[PDB]
DNA sequence: GCTAAGAAAAATCTCTACCA
DNA sequence: AACTGGTAGAGATTTTTCTTAGC
DNA sequence: GCTAAGAAAAATCTCTACCA
DNA sequence: AACTGGTAGAGATTTTTCTTAGC
């Protein structure tokens, strides 16, 4: 959802939780 | 996806002729497949480059051209190397005075590169007759672009402004345009390094035979050929004339052509 | 000495009209001297200074020229900080059309100042009691000079280039004319923050009324009296609102005048 | 046979992806801009354009060259 | 260095370097 | 380097060289080897022209010839008058440097039209090789009258083929070359006379060794990174840098 | 240009279903939009 | 699992013609 | 004493992003 | 006696109009 | 396949030179 400096949030099972960069790897993705 | 965002931009171009930032930002689409929807139409590229290049400065080398002030015809040459002018005032625009003109030019003076427009005058059979007896190489510049020659405008441009300041001092036009040829050859100074024309035409070419006088008594007595190394494939090429070993690489002749190459890649051979 | 090469020098160029490099190397008179035989001369001195100005940019400042094609006049308006155009063709080129433009414009969008060249329809009596009752300062470029109206000019480049884009599209000419207006408006975009010119003036008009708002409501609440030391001598001046305090420098508001002030040299008493 | 035609494809494909350009030109007194036209000689300052069976020489102030991805 | 036919080799700054002919003026510089 | 002044000193001492062969040979700068000879108590024109009339077949030619070279250049005047002579004298100042012009006693060089020229182009007018010019020209002119129709084609190509084409003399050259050469020359030794005058308008006070005293004003004359040449008693001497003071002087 | 090469490179996928750098070197069309070919099909995945 | 080479794609900088 | 050149596009060069081989 | 501040004078860099 | 914009002057800014006060 956000990308920021040292914080990311992100969308999982109707919750919206902030996760620190340094555990978390974004990849793309192709799914239309 | 973006495909029918491709089709659509491609209906939107062809009604309302968009540029490439639009079509990316309103219809979602990457930057390349925009620029290819712009690159494709025929209505749209009507624009240049942007550039500008560069004439010849060979040290015999000059250009002609015409110009008109107040009712009479005038017709300058320059020397292009060093800002040479000399000018004549014409009866008429035929090519009869233009082939006395440059038979003149090349009685005093060395010629052996003229360059033109596409004037009535200059391509003419006089002409061609008078660079055919005295060995000019004519060259013509591309139609409706003054800036081939662009130093023969320049120094029509400063012609007149020197006329217009001692035109007080002359009873006819011609008196004018001989003393304005005199005080642009030999009253201003400032360049390339500090002399006036007529002293930048003596040094180029009294320079130019020096050094050919020079080169030919140092290359006369060589010796020590040179095998170099060289190309996309290591492979070896045939005898080369070495002219200067300095420390860091060499300068080699081989097959009228001048190289560089360095220490490690050539062997020399008494 | 170079006494008599000063005298020398001066009749030198009474005569033949010398640059000042000639005369310091010639008479060997140092280069003030020279410059000074130069500058003293009214048939010299023919050259600008080489600068450009730059144009009003206030957010309610219009442009407007009148421009031929195919036999018909147009008649363009730009707004300047954002390049909105408003474009009509008139069947005449007299003060009443362009009276009933300027109105037309005027009851659209809000104008406060319009600049012109000095053509015969906008320096009229209809267009002065338009501007009169409308409240709008008029103001005239300099004559002959065209590049202090230089956005309306280029606008008047991009329109015609437009309009040979979409011509086979319409019949006449003044449908032509709206579609280009359309394409320009509203499908291109680039310049200041990616927009067209449609969002860019929304953006700027909006912009303005909402900071207006803004720091009213925050400047009628004010306090914190600020009495400041400046200027060449070490005086004090009077009571001054401040307006914003920072990390190496205040912001004070004096006789309605902005004014950054080191934190050294002022004092808050609230 | 077929190993034979997979190198001529392969080196007509190269030749044909060295020089497919298409120049759009400006010339004449009244200078409009005209067709495509095919690309043979491209010096520092001018190139020369075949258009019609006819050869020109433009400066490259006053063409544009579209190549191919 | 050399002055060739239709190149000219030249040394600027411990360079040495190849230049064509026509984007040269060669002179002696009394001054 | 001092050694380099010595040996030259004694060589025109000897032998009295010109100061380009000096500057060749013991590798001094321009400005010593040319004060070295201009302290010779021994050894104390590149832009004269001379101008003649002629006929040919009818028409009238003008010829005027650079002497120490020389180089021809010829027209076909109309008349005989004197503001036709002016024209092609003020064309000739215009192209080439003219100081100073010689001509015979005839009519139309005695005019106040080539009186004015003269006055407004700074020439020297004076009445008494051209003679021997006239008659080359006209045998070449007799050589290839047959490839041109008219006599102003004639005339030119004469021209050209007796500048360019002919080669004679010492070194095998043509009169193009010579006269280059010759100009080119007087304008090296002008600039070097700037020069010398602009480094000459200063004064060194300089120490001897093993002394405290500043000895007296000896005159520069060439100025290096390390090394100073001055003049002092009609003797040239090399004294480093660090035991001169150089002050400019007003001593005119 | 290759919007015909889009074109025909969305045929090919319908029949053969391919992968994205063969349609890519097949057709010279970019990587992206090879790339999105593959994706708006429901039974590949871009790999 | 982590890292660096390599290539594609996007962003920025310099320069030109035309506006009566 | 209170006036003034600018806009948009074509290439060249520098920066960011995305995939894959290798330890 | 030696050195540094200060001002004059010379050298270099960037930008414009005009050439049908 | 083998062609091409340039010249000179006005100010602004950086560098060199020359005189003099102070320790
Ligand atoms: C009779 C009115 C009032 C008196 O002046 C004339 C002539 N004029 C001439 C141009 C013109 O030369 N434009 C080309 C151009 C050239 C250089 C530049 F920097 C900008 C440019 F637009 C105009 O645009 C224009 O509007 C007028 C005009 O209106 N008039
Ligand atoms: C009939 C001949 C042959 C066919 O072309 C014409 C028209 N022409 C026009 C200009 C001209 O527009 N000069 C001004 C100028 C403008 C821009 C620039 F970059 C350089 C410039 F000199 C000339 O100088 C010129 O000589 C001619 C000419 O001779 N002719
Ligand atoms: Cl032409
Ligand atoms: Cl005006
Ligand atoms: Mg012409
Ligand atoms: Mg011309
Ligand atoms: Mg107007
Ligand atoms: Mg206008
Ligand atoms: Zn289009
Ligand atoms: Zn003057
Ligand atoms: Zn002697
Ligand atoms: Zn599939």
């Amino acid at each position: 959802i956000w990308k920021g400096e040292g914080a990311v949030v992100i969308q999982d099972g109707q919750d919206l939780k902030v996760v620190p960069r340094r555990k978390c790897k974004i990849i793309k993705d192709y799914g239309r | 996806g973006f495909l029918d965002g491709i089709e659509k931009a491609q209906e939107e171009h062809e009604k309302y002729h968009n540029n490439w930032r639009a079509m990316a930002e309103d219809f979602q689409i990457p930057q390349v497949v925009a620029k290819e929807i712009v690159a494709q139409c025929p209505k749209c590229q009507v624009k240049g480059e942007a550039m500008h290049g560069q004439v010849d400065a060979s040290p015999k080398t000059w250009q002609m051209d015409c110009t008109h002030l107040e009712g009479k015809v005038i017709i300058v040459a320059v020397h292009v190397a060093s800002g040479y002018i000399e000018a004549e005032v014409l009866p008429a625009e035929t090519g009869k005075e233009t082939a006395h003109f440059l038979l003149k030019l090349a009685a005093r003076w060395p010629v052996k590169h003229l360059h033109t427009d596409n004037g009535d005058n200059f391509t003419s059979s006089a002409v061609q007759a008078v660079c055919w007896w005295a060995q000019i190489e004519h060259t013509f510049g591309v139609p409706y672009n003054p800036q081939s020659q662009g130093v023969v405008e320049s120094m029509n441009h400063q012609l007149k402004t020197i006329i217009t300041q001692i035109r007080d001092q002359a009873e006819k036009i011609e008196t004018a345009v001989q003393m304005a040829v005199l005080i642009h050859n030999f009253k201003r100074k400032g360049g390339i390094g500090g002399y006036s024309a007529g002293e930048r035409i003596i040094d180029i070419i009294a320079s130019d035979l020096q050094t050919t006088k020079l080169q030919n008594q140092i290359s006369k007595i060589q010796n020590f050929r040179v095998y170099f190394r060289e190309g996309r494939d290591q492979q070896w090429k045939g005898p080369a004339t070495l002219i200067w070993k300095g420390e860091g690489a060499v300068v080699i002749q081989d097959g009228q052509d001048l190289k560089v190459v360095p220490r490690r890649k050539c062997k020399i051979i008494k």
